Parts: C-alpha cells; sequence; structure tokens
C-alpha cells in the first residue's frame, strides 16, 4: 500500500 | 516516526520543455524517494521523477529510478507507456490519485553523479514525456521511459522542485544527497534558464530533524537520525555554474547502408559518449549533390530506433541524407552512398 505524495500547489 | 521532507527549489524556474539536474547519494536510508524533478502540482499532466532506495541501506538493497504522470483531468483516454528500458516496468498507480508510473532497477552508487534529463514534446496531437539518465562516471546516457499523455500542449509548466521524502516512517535512518547543474529549457525562446540559486527548506517549519548547505561544487541536504538544522527553517544558496549549460555532442557511425532485393537497410550506432537520440529522418536522392527533391523520405524515426528496413524501388546510384537529432535539438547529418550489395 506504499504512497509517495507531492506538495500541494500554491493557493 | 518519519524523517521530515526537505525541498530544494530554484528561485527562477519557468515553463520548460527540457529540465535537467545532477544528483549524488551520500546516505541512503530505505524507503527514501529523491524526486529530483516535479511539475504541474494539482494540474494537467502533474508528474515527478527521481531515485528511490526501495529496500536496504546500501547498493545491495533495491535501488531504482522513478517516473510518474497523473491521469488526465478531462480526457478518458489512457496514458500509454510508449517505451520502457530493459530494467523498466510500467504500472498504473491508485490511492487518492491515479496514473502511470515507470520503476527502473538501476545500480546507482554513493558519491557518483547521475544526470536526470526530462523532455516533453508534441507528437500526433498528444504530449510525450521522456526520461533520460546520464551515468556521469561511465559517461553514458540511457533512455529510461517515454509516456504518451493524451492531451496536447502540456509541458513542465510550473512547480519545479526537488524533494527528499521518507515514505514508510524510519526517521531514525539518515538520508543525505547532493545536487548541482540544475537547468531548464524555456518554452518562450528555447534558451536555457540556470537554477544557480535554490532554497533548501524543511517540509515542517516546527521539525528541525534535517539540515542543508552548499560548497562551491554542490547543494547538500539530509534528514533523519541525528540531523539538526544549522540553517533555521531554510536558506538560499548559489552555485557558480555557467548561465548556459555545457551540452555534449551528438556523434554516431553509420553501420550499414545497402539496397538488395528491393529492401533498403540503414543502421547506425551512437558513440558510447554521445548525447542520446531524439529523432531521425532519411532523405534518399538520385544524385550525389542532393539537389532537387528526394525520390523517397523515411520520416518519424523514433528516439528508440537505430535503423530502418523498407521495401522500396530505387535506381542504380542513390545517396542517403541521414539526419539525427539529440534530446537537446542538436542535428548531425551524414551523406552516405547506398551500396547495392549486402
Ligand atoms: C511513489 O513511490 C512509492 C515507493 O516505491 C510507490 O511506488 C508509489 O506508488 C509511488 N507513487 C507514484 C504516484 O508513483
Ligand atoms: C505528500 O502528502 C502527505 C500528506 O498527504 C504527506 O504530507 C507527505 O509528506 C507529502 N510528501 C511530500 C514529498 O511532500
Ligand atoms: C502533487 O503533485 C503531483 C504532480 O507532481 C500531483 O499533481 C498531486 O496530485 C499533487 N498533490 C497535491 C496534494 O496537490
Ligand atoms: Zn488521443
Amino acid at each position: 500500500a506504499a504512497t509517495t505524495t507531492t506538495p500541494a500547489p500554491a493557493k | 516516526a518519519s524523517a521530515p521532507g526537505v525541498y530544494v527549489t530554484p528561485k527562477n524556474s519557468v515553463s520548460s520543455d527540457i529540465i535537467s539536474i545532477d544528483w549524488s547519494p551520500v546516505q541512503t536510508a530505505p524507503y527514501t524517494y529523491w524526486a529530483v524533478h516535479n511539475w504541474n502540482q494539482g494540474g494537467e499532466a502533474g508528474g515527478y521523477a527521481g531515485f528511490q532506495q526501495q529496500s536496504g541501506f546500501d547498493e545491495n538493497g533495491k535501488r531504482t529510478l522513478h517516473f510518474a504522470v497523473w491521469d488526465p483531468i478531462s480526457s478518458k483516454e489512457a496514458i500509454k507507456a510508449e517505451y520502457v528500458s530493459p530494467t523498466s516496468v510500467a504500472s498504473n498507480f491508485g490511492g487518492e490519485g491515479t496514473g502511470l508510473k515507470i520503476q527502473t532497477t538501476y545500480d546507482w552508487k554513493n558519491y557518483n553523479w547521475y544526470r536526470m534529463t526530462m523532455r516533453s514534446w508534441q507528437e500526433n496531437g498528444h504530449t510525450k514525456f521522456g526520461q533520460w539518465l546520464k551515468d556521469v562516471s561511465k559517461n553514458q546516457w540511457k533512455l529510461i521511459g517515454i509516456m504518451d499523455f493524451p492531451v496536447p500542449n502540456v509541458t513542465f509548466n510550473y512547480g519545479q522542485t526537488l524533494f527528499q521524502a521518507d515514505w514508510l516512517g524510519n526517521g531514525q535512518d539518515v538520508r543525505e544527497a547532493r545536487v548541482k547543474n540544475g537547468y531548464g529549457r524555456n518554452i518562450s525562446d528555447k534558451k536555457w534558464t540556470s537554477w544557480n540559486t535554490q532554497s533548501i527548506e524543511g517540509q515542517e517549519p516546527l521539525n528541525n530533524n534535517w539540515d542543508g548547505g552548499a560548497t562551491s561544487e554542490y547543494l547538500w541536504f539530509k534528514a533523519g537520525g541525528d540531523s539538526r538544522s544549522t540553517i533555521g527553517t531554510g536558506k538560499t544558496f548559489t552555485l557558480n555554474q555557467p548561465s548556459q549549460p555545457e551540452i555534449g555532442k551528438l556523434d554516431y557511425d553509420v553501420k550499414s547502408t545497402y539496397y538488395e532485393n528491393e529492401k533498403l537497410n540503414i543502421t547506425w550506432q551512437l558513440k558510447d559518449s554521445s548525447t542520446p537520440q531524439f529523432k531521425g529522418k532519411i532523405e534518399i536522392y538520385n544524385n550525389e549533390n542532393m539537389t532537387g527533391q528526394p525520390i523517397n523520405v523515411i520520416n518519424d524515426i523514433k528516439s528508440y530506433q537505430n535503423g530502418i528496413s523498407q521495401s522500396i524501388s530505387l535506381p542504380t546510384n542513390t545517396y542517403a541524407k541521414i539526419v539525427l537529432t539529440d534530446i537537446f535539438d542538436q542535428t548531425v547529418e551524414k551523406k552516405v552512398k547506398i551500396k547495392n550489395e549486402s
């Protein structure tokens, strides 16, 4: 189940 | 439980069709992703690429390259794995988001330099994303993977950054790497932007279990174990790299150029040290000077094709204009007389 997420865009 | 993320972010990146950076691993905790390229966060054709220590602490563990692009926002057409290298595997990912990833077994080594260069281009109404890797010590390029994304006119539009991430929760284990030679090629004017100035920043301003700095040679960063920030929540650092990147040369030998039983065979081999092939074209002329119109043209020779074999009717004396171009749009043209015997 490994996850490698990313940074959210600027709001 | 987890090491804090660290981000290295150029001060001056713009919309690009080529992005390049050099990376060198120093300490390699398992479950570490060095995503050295990132683009279009929350956006159409969002993706990343880099290096993973998937298991173990050293070269005897599972070391990989990584490349992922998230599914199209509107289009129902699938992302296609157009090309995977012999040690590359394409698979669909899921969880909160979906898309295509290419994982590549790659025996990269501590204190060696690896140049990951990505290119995006328009082909047949779609956008292609390609991953190339130069082993700097071996002086050898390899094509890793090409994804075919079913939406035109997307590129590395924004969000250029590198991160080092612990994906499993082993904050006791230190991870450290170095980067230099960050460049993008501008969509606007096809000129290079030098990422000579980058910020190094912990993901969590309240977590100081990471550190970073720069020598005249490289930026470095680590997280986990006894890491403790010497630079507060983050700091900017400049390398003295040239404003235009040092680009090598395209260099190849034609291996065969012969016509026999109405079949034309033309093959070539790039030199070990050559920049890698992006595309090819071959014009065939009935005259040595290659005046007038070619009698035949072989178009759309791919990055991953090193020859052609075509059924074709030619006169006695034909000449081939072989036009290869590398991933940096450098073109090398050879004129070879076609031999009427194998
Ligand atoms: C991120 O990396 C992990 C660890 O290998 C998994 O492969 C995961 O599926 C990856 N996520 C994406 C979007 O590629
Ligand atoms: C991705 O998002 C998760 C939260 O969903 C964690 O914040 C993780 O640390 C993030 N990874 C990076 C590299 O920012
Ligand atoms: C992080 O970036 C990737 C592309 O690199 C995806 O767009 C992903 O959905 C983004 N995560 C968030 C929280 O926006
Ligand atoms: Zn389509």
